[PDB]
């Protein structure tokens, strides 16, 4: 039984920068890749990027410039920060536990395990 | 350089020189012992797997009992003495066999011949491989065959070769030149 | 960078038709596709991945198949409970891409 | 004495014409004086063995193979490498940092040892770009990238260290794209060695020493030259 | 280490465990094939430089038949075979007797004896050089005859050891026996 | 059996006493129960043979002597390293840019083997300046400068290596100068290694693999450190 | 000519009964026919003989050691280097100028090919800071600093190698602390290795060159990797 | 790889093949002469500490005969050299030893068998050392028991090669037929 | 046959930049030293300096400083530049093909094949 | 840096009588000396090269000689179309050296 | 017979830097450490600093960001350098021979020769 | 760092009395002590060092004594001319201390 709890802000204005943290608890957090998901209204899933317990990273190119992530092994949570939030960034914000198959073939990747996700909007009101 | 390593006394009275596998060297385990003569030919041959083999575990026990071990490795002690155990060139030419489709040895299994009633045994050899599994009997059984003969020829020039390290030819010479005059001499009577 | 594309754009089917859904990669796929269902208000749900292999909890009308470029999600007598988004994703070394999504609704 | 060893092998010296005569000649002279489950040539019976490397593990690192992807290499009851062949790679950077490595001194030294034995046993490395590495908190893991004639690749020349490091069981990851000469070529786009605890991993092969005693006397036989001094 | 490749099948049906030199192997076109005798002497012995040429030709047509050969060399296959197939330290000999004004070989030239009746052959020898020529034969005439020394002896040598592997010495004691019970037994009746 | 094989050999085993008494114990007995172009040792004529090392083309690299000046290694029938003992610079820079020579990639893999051979076999390298390279387009260009005891200088080592790595046909151009111990010294200025097309250049001396696989054992055996952490 | 032979070993050859029957029969057929300090088997003296090493100076290294704490090496019959286990460091800086000490090319070659080796031989050193150096002048200096399980460490990597190259006479200062394995422990603090002048120091142990010749095929046996490319 | 100098002429009459050992090498200057046969056992044999020793003393004598020797030693020379000279694998034998505690060569002294009348030696044996002394004669009897043992049988076996090598065995064969016939013929006459 | 055609503009003011280049036809690039040689009004022959298909240059020390030499094995070509000319750079200019022979004794070397020439004026006017 | 000297600056010489040309190096050379003739109007023409190499279409009349810092040029019966003036060469490792020259006129 | 002769001005105002040297006339430079120890008025001894022949040298920490010793081995001497002295550097200063020995438990070292002694007071009178 | 405190501050003897000096050690000293006796205007001179060997021209009264932590110098008979004040001092590697000193006086 595994649970991902994300917390952090969502209420935001533009130019600021989302900072979300997820907490994993359940099954080892070596061998995952700990994934940022966005669905903004009216629109599909949205790969923001993946990072494993090395640290080692990988990022949507649309977003790259603005997206880091980040992870705590210690308290085996894993954090994205995006900065210069503007109108385009208001999405719900999932964070989900990846697992890759690449030891024989037909190789395979999913993400079985889900946070509830956070609603992040960004105006001026 | 050349392997240097001496195997230690035996655990065996009936090899007093030979070499004796115990409970633990082997897979089915129980004790198998063997001769000095064939492990007299470990101390020149240069391409008998088995021979490296009884260098390398000889080396682990009397490493094992002379040394403080440890569970942390010296990987250090066994850098340093392969060469004196082993020949990495037999490693090579099974490496080599392998990769030219030739079936080659992989250390792990070991034929011999072993007679009914004596009890001698010829020097193991190793079981070879091809396509992930052993050859069958049947494939190398002229090698087999090879070895029995030599068994066999192998014992009886044994026996002529201790029997000139203590009969002087000299002396075989004063038989021959006494029986000579007898045949002589009896021949004048008649 | 493998895309995919989904087809159809919406589905309209009734409760015990057969659902089939199906996933296009810009080239041969680095590695087969998993396929996801979400429903508003939840996080989406893991339904198949290796092209075919359920995941956990899902019930077997739930099947997949595909191999090169093409894959296709099938349900065979969809339930009340299957009207939802349905997404395919692909993911190559440290790159992972999502399909547009396919709404299938009564 | 001689004589009772003599009668003992009676039944291989029959056909001998030498022995014929000699024995004919014996009972003559004799006379006179008195009158004034493969058996193999019949007595040696086939037998075997198989050494238990095992054995060895507190003096000499082990290698097996578990199926395809995955083996290992162990050093002694506690600790050892495992070496994936695969297609999900780990490290995404373009970093080995070994000079900190060595200045923190936090991993085993043995393994390092192996690590290093391998890496110097590769012929004609010569794309730092293709090898990774992350030793922070003394852990090891390294990761050669094998994407791409196939004889003058990284590919080759690590997969050809890998055969002869695993040796026994590599065979069945290895040469799916049967090569030029000696070269190797397979699937899998990397090749990941990090530590790991001991289990018995040794499914598809028996455990054993040759392989990585074998790689010592390969280490710098075929490294290029990256400077003047060295 | 040492040497270990062993040398594959004969093409001469009149050396059955032999080496034979095909037209091409040498410089002047046409087959040479020695013994078992000659040939068997390259599995012991260390100081032999047609020995290892042997193996490096071996190893060549092996390498050639067995691998997808191809114009583009992989070098690093020799650079693991060669000390599978010869001994370094012969190369580092004829080096240092170069350095020192001796002669030496520089492996391209050889010389043997052969039986002008049975055609058997003496394992070739380096055919040395010096000052940039190849030694006149009466420079080493003295190793030649050696040689031929050699040739007999052993050859005779030879018969023995066989003898040695099929008569049983108790059978040649049991025949001394009774020939000294018969001279023994035909004194009485004189 | 063995007495046609007695027969044969009759001439030789004459002067011994012990056969003549034999023989002529064996004719008594006999007797009494019929009663009652260069030859050596009068059968072994002398022969010889010459080695095609050509023959091995396909597996080794073959080094030979066209004349003084002009040495080759040949690797298969396409490509070599011509080796020239020269007066003529022909690189006026203190550069040789193995790094991105490597990063490039676009050398033969086994000429850049040879070259990293001898470079790694030079007893006591120590002055990097005497070294210039150019790797351009893939193409192999190394200068060794020889200009300066003769014994412990660039020239002496680099001459030793060329006169192994070229050995059968190195002497010509060698010990001119004659020096101490095993030292060598010649009146030229630069050895000068470039990659060439196959030709038949072996006018002086047959073609032959000794040289370099005699080179591979002494590969870093005499470099000296320049750091602490190789 | 063989019965004189017999003749001279009766005493050795009575025991068995084969000889025994021999000689009756002999005996009885030559009868009819005259009708018609240490001492070992009694004759083999046990004797010895002593090598003079020092004769091999001209060509070859000679170790030996003096006391606990000085050991020497020596190169000929005028230089060498004088190795001092001792608690008085005399470099109290991190650096080893080894690339300035090349390309001013001042000291002894073979003094400095004598260091390479003793540093190319260490097994795991991985501590740069452990050994600093001074070379100025064409002096050698090099102190190594054993200061801190005392498997993993630079002090019994140095010791190791310094006991194979003082062999005999090193093991006095040695093995103080015994270690687990091949492992070893001293005292000292510091192990320094200065060149000398000759004299004759050999009081503790003959002089050798067994060592040196033993530790060249230690080189780079056991270094660790320190960057991709070496 | 292995080693492979050939030892230089010796310098004695007594020993036309052996090594004899100046009184510059020796510790109590003076000369000391070896058979052939003890110095032909250091042509094959690979853990023979002496033998390493011999070839290394004859190369030094050899390169300061040959070269043009100097104050200032050639490090390279010896360098390439040594494993054509000796066995590193026997250094790390003793090395081994050492560490695990066993009595191990040092290779300064030797101990060889006389014989008092002849003069034939054995092939010098290193003298074990262990705890910083050499080992007690008494500790090692053994050994040389089996030394003399060896200088026994060797010797005797020594007397039938060569006559093996004279005597072809065709004719040993006919002496045997024919006395068996006189044998024969001589019973009908009684 | 082997010309060097020459080209390049040999009317200057002082403190330009000379830029003379020369294309060799015939025969092999490689193997030679492409030099620049200049003739003075009343002077001798001057070498200003060479270049070899590997682009290594000499160069006379007087000039080193103001002078570039450079080659195009495209098309064969090598090219001189002198940077601030004066009055004493007014003069005929020579591309040649140079020879050495180092491999044995006597060594020797030439300019057999040469280009037409260029004569080169500074001047206010 | 090795340099040259040529001797002497000017020659009257008939035609039919001997020319002889010397060069002197400052040093012993590094290699043997080239020597070209050339009139105003064209390029310089490569005369004799190694010291006494006669180049392509050089006649026979054109001789060299010299070794160590001596070198001559001897032209053995000059005709009227070799009266030009003269230069000595010199090559050091990428260092090349001009003579002064040596003008020949009737 | 071994002399330790000092020199160097001991008359100093603040801010200023003394410097003294000692030449040893007798035995060799090497293997001994060549020290300077000052003894202020009414104070005990206290080290200031040691050198060697490979110019390795040793600090008291309290003076080490404000003190140099040097050596020249060509003339066999040793130099001190104190800059910024301030009234509390006023004190007797000698040079010594300092001897270690670390060849055999127990370890020993002292100083046996030592100079006369240059007084060195500083202040603005 | 280790450092050297000695015991008593000062000593009230008489001559011909036994004197006792002591000199403690914060920690296991890395080398034995050396002992110097300082008069007003002249240098310090070594009396003592590895703890008990005397230095040249040291008279046979002045002993010394101790390890670890404890050292003592004795002066057995102490005459007029042994009045003065006494050092202990330590080094280790490349850092020498001196102990603040004790005065000896009559
Ligand atoms: C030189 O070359 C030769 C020839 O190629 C090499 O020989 C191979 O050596 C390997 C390694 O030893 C051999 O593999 C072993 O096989 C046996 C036998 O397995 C068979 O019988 C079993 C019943 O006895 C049966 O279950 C097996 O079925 C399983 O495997 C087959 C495929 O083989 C599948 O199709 C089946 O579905 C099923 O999975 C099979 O028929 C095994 O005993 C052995 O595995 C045990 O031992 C290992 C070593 O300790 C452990 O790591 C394993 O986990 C396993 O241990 C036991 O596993 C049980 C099952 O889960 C578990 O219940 C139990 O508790 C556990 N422990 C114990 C103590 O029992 C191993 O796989 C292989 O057959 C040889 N190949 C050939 C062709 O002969 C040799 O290795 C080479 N040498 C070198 C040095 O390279």
């Amino acid at each position: 039984q595994v649970q991902l709890q994300e917390s952090g802000a969502g209420l935001l204005k533009p130019s600021e920068t989302l900072s979300l943290s997820c907490t994993v608890d359940g099954e080892s957090f070596n061998g995952f890749f700990w994934t940022w998901i966005r669905q903004p209204p009216g629109k599909g899933l949205e790969w923001i990027g993946e990072i494993n317990h090395l640290a080692s990273t990988g990022y949507n190119p649309s977003l790259k410039s603005r997206v880091t992530i980040s992870v705590d092994t210690s308290k085996n949570q894993f954090s994205l920060k995006l900065t210069s939030v503007t109108a385009a960034d208001t999405a719900v914000y999932y964070c989900a536990r990846g697992y890759s198959y690449g030891f024989a073939w037909p190789n395979y990747h999913y993400l079985d395990v889900w946070g509830k996700g956070t609603t992040v909007t960004v105006s001026s009101a | 350089g050349t392997f240097t390593w001496t195997l230690s006394d035996s655990e065996g009275k009936d090899t007093p020189g030979g070499y004796c596998l115990t409970r633990w060297m082997l897979i089915e385990a129980e004790l198998k012992c063997f001769g000095n003569t064939a492990v007299a030919k470990c101390n020149e041959k240069h391409d008998e797997e088995f021979c490296d083999m009884l260098r390398l575990f000889d080396f682990n026990k009397q490493a094992i009992q002379r040394l403080k071990a440890e569970a942390q490795m010296s990987i250090q002690l066994i850098n340093k003495a392969v060469n004196a155990l082993i020949n990495d060139q037999l490693i090579m030419k099974n490496h080599l066999r392998d990769i030219m489709g030739i079936p080659y040895c992989n250390y792990s299994k070991y034929w011999y011949l072993n007679h009914t009633t004596t009890g001698r045994t010829s020097l193991p050899k190793c079981w070879l491989v091809s396509n992930g599994s052993y050859l069958n009997e049947t494939h190398f059984s002229d090698d087999i065959e090879q070895q029995a003969d030599n068994m066999i020829t192998e014992m009886l020039q044994k026996e002529y070769m201790e029997r000139q390290g203590k009969t002087p030819l000299g002396l075989v010479d004063l038989f021959v030149f006494s029986t000579s005059f007898y045949l002589i001499s009896i021949f004048l009577h008649l | 960078e493998i895309v995919l594309t989904q087809s159809p754009a919406t589905l309209s089917l009734s409760p015990g038709e057969r659902a089939t859904l199906s996933c296009r990669a810009s080239q041969s796929v680095s590695s087969y596709l998993a396929w996801y269902q979400h429903k508003p208000g939840q996080a989406p749900r893991l339904l198949i991945y290796g092209a075919s292999k359920r995941a956990t909890g899902i019930p077997s009308r739930f099947s997949g198949s595909g191999s090169g470029t093409d894959f296709s999600l099938t349900i065979s007598s969809l339930e009340p409970e299957d009207f939802a988004v349905y997404y395919c994703q692909h993911r190559s070394d440290w790159r992972t891409t999502f399909g547009q999504g396919t709404r299938l609704e009564i | 004495g001689q004589i009772v060893t003599f009668f003992q092998e009676v039944p291989h010296v029959i056909e001998e014409v030498m022995n014929i005569v000699l024995i004919a000649l014996s009972v003559l002279a004799v006379l006179k004086g008195l009158y004034n489950t493969s058996l193999y040539k019949g007595v040696y019976e086939l037998q075997t063995l198989e050494l238990n490397m095992e054995t060895l593990n507190m003096t000499m690192p082990l290698s097996c193979t578990k199926n395809n992807s995955h083996h290992y290499i162990m050093v002694g009851n506690e600790t050892g490498l495992e070496l994936t062949l695969t297609n999900t790679s780990i490290i995404n950077h373009k970093f080995c940092n070994l000079s900190d490595a060595h200045k923190k001194n936090l991993y085993d030294h043995a393994l390092m040892s192996i690590i290093s034995t391998f890496h110097l046993s590769i012929p004609n490395f010569n794309q730092y770009e293709a090898m990774s590495c992350d030793f922070n908190g003394g852990k090891i893991s390294v990761q050669y990238n094998l994407s791409h004639n196939h004889c003058g690749t990284v590919a080759n020349g690590v997969l050809q260290t890998f055969m002869r490091m695993a040796w026994g069981g590599s065979y069945i990851a290895l040469d799916s794209g049967r090569g030029n000469w000696d070269c190797i070529m397979t699937s899998y786009q990397y090749l990941i060695i990090q530590n790991t605890t001991w289990e018995d991993h040794c499914q598809f092969s028996r455990p054993s020493p040759i392989g990585y005693l074998g790689l010592l006397s390969q280490r710098t036989r075929d490294i290029y030259i990256s400077r003047r001094l060295l």
